[PDB]
């Protein structure tokens, strides 16, 4: 969990930026099926973001 | 380690010294010609039989 | 190592002969047959083996 | 030494590599007139029909991963998330 | 071949006269130009390499 | 003892092997029923690249010479070696005598046809016992 | 005509145009090793000569050779050799049945054909009978042509 | 192509390198070649006992 | 190096390689000669049993 | 130099880099477990704008 | 000797046979292939012990052909000769150099040297017997014989015996 949270750090620094209240209710106007079809989308592309084992 | 360049001096020092090799290496599994554990064969495939009755 | 390695068993006093699966000569045309290096060196140790065994 | 079923800390995911070998030999087992538990959609090519009981999860198999300490796993494909 | 990207698969589409004929959006990965350069085709010979050499 | 492999269909069986070779795909095939006989063809013509029995017969011998990175005095210990082994066979005078009509036979511009059938002469007389002497002069002229 | 490709006019092509001629030229000897064994130009027989070729023997006249002119093509026996063989020196597969000679032909390339133009045979220095082929082929230009 | 064998069929896994010993040497060998030359004296078969004999 | 790593093999094809923008991404032409030459080892089955004999 | 110095390195199923003989070269690969297939530039937006941006 | 041993074979199987009713078939063959035959290593296998606790353990996939394999563990009654090993036996066929005794399923010969002075082998009876001083040698006759040396060579077992030394020959 050490390991994850260090290698998780930065990343989980970009989405609380990107991810602020201010953003997405000023800006982006997002509602409820947006936001977590958003949510959704990241932890899923997150998902897919990660290295196969086995490759050279 | 004899495949890259010195294959003689390499040979003939593990010859001299008893040496023993894992036979893991990727220039091993491919000189004796069968699989390798890279990508497709890093994992055995098996069966259940008790998944046939599904 | 004693079951694979030993100072007397370096000093060579027994030759193994490889086939000719590892050395092939050729017989062109019946009468142009040709033997690989290996092959006279053969040659060359029994000469000298014979020869050294008729002084001593 | 077969890690057991609440140990198993792999990944839950099927990768490409676990996809390529079971459509693979799924594929080769049904050229060889394996068992189809699928029902076909007018199918003569056996890669498509390997796909298409990927599709479904039934593919009979079970993925044995090798730990670098010597040991090993036994993730089903069908209990495999595929994708 | 100095890419992985120089050995990639391909579909046969049959078509005479003598020379590889293929699209140009593949000869920047293989570093090619249409002039004089000969090219090599491997073909399978099993099923199960076909199939993981048509997913890889 | 036996030793002698003999290619036979076994679904023909009908006479001795009337077969056809086919070098460009490495097979042997029964030219009746179609039935490949042997599959990996060996080629002669492809050992042949890398490379006289009439003449030496089945010895064999090598050459011993300077190096490029070695003494003198190793090259001669060497060669004397060979100069105390060269009573062990009486061949000597092959050599020798081929060599000395090697010249006559170059001096007389003669072609080498001469030159290898008068060889072979020499080497079908050599050393009988109805020459008994005529000081080697005779016998190569 | 994208990375350097060219597009060329069929008609022109059809009329004459960078059309060449190539001339193949086939050198083969007889010779003799210890004046027992004497290779011969002939036309083989398919009775009594092993080890012969697959390829056509129709085209060869008596004296192993063909006349200029003839249309040949790849696997196509030029100049027809044949070589003394002993019964008890080989004795390989039907050696003993064919008792006679050994085939040692010099045929055409796999992938030529031509028509050849000229044939000569001629002694060289030591007197050996030797035969020069030499066959043309128009090469029109193809796809595959560089220029 | 090959002829078909009863052995059981296995990979081939740790490989050991030694120095031949001159007693399995003499072991493993099957002639002991006597005479330098190579085919037998008919300029035929081979020499039996020789560089190559059967 | 000539033997073990890297060797000359069997079911291939060189050629000099040319553009063809009528075909697609991933195809590539394979002259008719070529097509002819090499071959495929492909299993009978139910599924194409009536092929693979009207091929024979 | 380069292929023949990394070639027995893999990634394991554990999510950390070591070669054959099991000697620990990256704990993760990419010191954060990501293939290099997936990776796009991004911008971080907490360090980016001024006091009274980052504080509006 | 009659002995019994827990045996284990490797069972290769066609991907066709990959039905439910599996099992049965891995237990067909693995008569069809044990009982009867034999092995350099245990001798002749006559009989397999507990055919309903078979275990089956897992079956593993070999890479080409697609043909599974399995490890089976059970229990088997076999039958393995020994040297210098008292048995009786039936001759069944007989030569010069000595009667062919069988002993159940194996053909054990006796050499006409290991045989005493006294018994003569008889080519002009029908069929050939060995006659002695007091005892007459045939197929049907019952013969006690000591075997001196037995052959473990793969899937082929023969053996040696004698009747030279006494409390032996016919029965
Ligand atoms: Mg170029
Ligand atoms: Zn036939």
């Amino acid at each position: 969990q050490n390991a994850q949270r260090d290698a998780v750090t930065l990343f989980c620094c970009l989405l609380r930026s990107r991810l602020a209240t201010r953003r997405v209710l000023q800006e982006y106007r997002l509602t409820k099926q947006a936001f977590d079809w958003v949510l959704s989308n990241i932890e899923a592309q997150f998902l897919r973001s990660v290295v196969h084992p086995g490759e050279m | 380690r004899c495949s890259f360049e010195e294959t003689v001096e390499i040979l003939f020092e593990a010859g001299a010294s008893a040496e023993l090799d894992d036979c893991r290496g990727v220039s091993e599994n491919v000189i004796l010609g069968q699989m390798a554990p890279i990508g497709t064969g890093a994992f055995d495939v098996m069966i259940d039989e008790e998944s046939l009755v599904k | 190592n004693e079951v694979f390695s030993r100072p007397e068993w370096m000093i060579l006093t027994c030759l193994p002969v490889p086939p000719p699966p590892v050395r092939p000569s050729i017989s062109f045309n019946e009468s142009q047959r040709g033997e690989d290096d290996l092959t006279f060196k053969l040659a060359d140790i029994l000469k000298a083996n014979i020869s050294l065994e008729t002084l001593e | 030494k077969a890690i057991p079923k609440d140990q198993r800390a792999t990944t839950p995911y099927m990768t490409k590599y676990e996809r390529a070998r079971i459509l693979g030999t799924r594929a080769l087992q049904i050229s060889m007139n394996a068992p189809v538990f699928v029902d076909l959609e007018g199918e003569t090519d056996p890669l498509r029909i390997a796909m298409k009981e990927l599709a479904e999860k039934k593919i009979p198999l079970v993925i044995r991963r090798y730990l670098p300490d010597g040991s090993f796993e036994d993730w089903s494909v069908e209990e495999l998330i595929v994708d | 071949s100095l890419h992985k990207m120089s050995m990639m698969a391909h579909r046969v589409k049959v078509i005479p006269y003598s020379t590889f004929r293929l699209n140009l959006s593949v000869t920047s990965p293989y570093n090619a130009d249409f002039d004089g350069d000969e090219m090599n085709l491997h073909v399978p010979q099993s099923e199960e390499t076909r199939a993981e050499l048509s997913q890889l | 003892p036996n030793l002698n492999i003999v290619l036979t269909c076994p679904e023909c069986k009908v006479y001795p092997p009337k077969i056809v070779e086919r070098f460009s795909e490495g097979d042997v095939v029964c030219a009746l029923c179609g039935l490949v006989l042997s599959d990996k063809l060996v080629d002669t013509r492809s050992e042949w690249r890398t490379f006289n029995p009439l003449l030496d017969g089945n010895n064999l011998s090598t050459r011993i010479g300077k190096g490029e990175t070695t003494d003198m005095r190793f090259t001669k210990e060497l060669n004397k070696a060979q100069g105390k082994n060269v009573m062990d066979k009486k061949d000597n005078e092959v050599q020798a005598a081929f060599a000395k009509i090697t010249m006559l036979c170059d001096a007389a511009e003669l072609p080498k046809i001469v030159k290898d059938c008068a060889k072979e002469a020499y080497k079908l007389c050599h050393d009988e016992k109805t020459l008994k002497g005529k000081s080697m002069e005779s016998i190569m002229a | 005509n994208q990375e350097d490709s060219m597009i060329m006019n069929q008609s022109s092509i059809d009329r004459g145009l960078f059309r060449s001629l190539f001339f193949r030229s086939y050198m083969d000897q007889e010779k003799k090793y210890g004046m027992s064994i004497t290779e011969t130009f002939e036309k083989p027989q398919r009775t009594n000569t092993l080890r012969m070729k697959h390829g056509t023997y129709d085209k060869l006249d008596d004296d192993g050779l063909i006349a200029p002119g003839v249309r040949v093509s790849g696997e196509d026996v030029i100049i027809g050799k044949t070589t003394p063989i002993s019964p008890d020196e080989e004795e390989l597969g039907q050696r003993t049945a064919y008792h006679s000679k050994r085939d040692a032909s010099t045929p055409l390339r796999s992938t030529e054909n031509g028509i050849v133009d000229q044939v000569l045979v001629t002694t060289n220095q030591d007197g050996l009978k030797f035969v020069k082929v030499r066959v043309r082929t128009t090469k029109i230009p193809q796809i595959g042509d560089k220029f | 192509g090959q002829q078909y064998s009863s052995a059981p069929l296995r990979t081939v896994k740790e490989v050991q390198f030694g120095l031949f010993s001159p007693e399995e040497v003499r072991a493993i060998s099957v002639a002991k070649i006597r005479f330098p030359e190579t085919m037998d004296e008919t300029q035929t078969r081979a020499k039996i006992g020789g560089l190559n004999d059967p | 190096r000539g033997n073990l790593m890297g060797k000359r093999v069997d079911f291939s094809a060189r050629t000099v390689i040319s553009g063809d923008p009528n075909l697609e991404l991933d195809q590539v032409g394979v002259p008719k000669s070529i097509a002819k030459t090499l071959t495929y080892p492909e299993v009978v089955t139910p599924y194409n049993i009536d092929r693979l004999t009207q091929l024979v | 130099r380069l292929v023949k110095a990394l070639e027995d390195i893999m990634v394991h199923y554990d999510n950390t880099t070591r070669n054959s003989l099991g000697n620990v070269i990256q704990f993760i690969y990419g010191e954060d477990g990501m293939d290099a297939a997936h990776i796009e530039k991004q911008s971080l937006d907490t360090i980016g704008g001024s006091d009274a941006a980052f504080e509006k | 000797m009659f002995f019994i041993k827990d045996l284990s074979l490797n069972i290769t199987l066609h991907p066709s046979f990959f039905g439910p009713r599996m099992k049965q078939y891995l237990k067909t063959k693995l008569l069809e292939e044990v009982e009867g035959s034999c092995t350099g290593k245990f001798g002749y296998i006559l009989c397999v012990l507990d055919y309903d606790n078979i275990d089956i353990q897992r079956g593993r996939i070999l890479p080409t052909d697609g043909s599974a394999e399995f490890n089976v563990k059970y229990r088997a009654v076999v039958f393995k000769p020994f040297k210098g090993e008292v048995v009786d036996g039936t001759v069944v066929s007989c030569s010069q150099h000595g009667f062919e005794v069988q002993v159940g399923p194996m053909k054990v010969f006796v050499t006409k040297h290991l045989m005493p002075q006294d018994l003569t082998f008889n080519a002009g009876s029908n069929p050939p017997s060995y006659q002695s001083s007091e005892d007459v040698i045939t197929i049907k006759s019952r013969i006690r014989v000591k075997i001196e040396g037995c052959i473990s060579q793969v899937s082929s077992i023969h053996a040696i015996g004698s009747i030279k030394e006494d409390y032996l020959g016919a029965i």
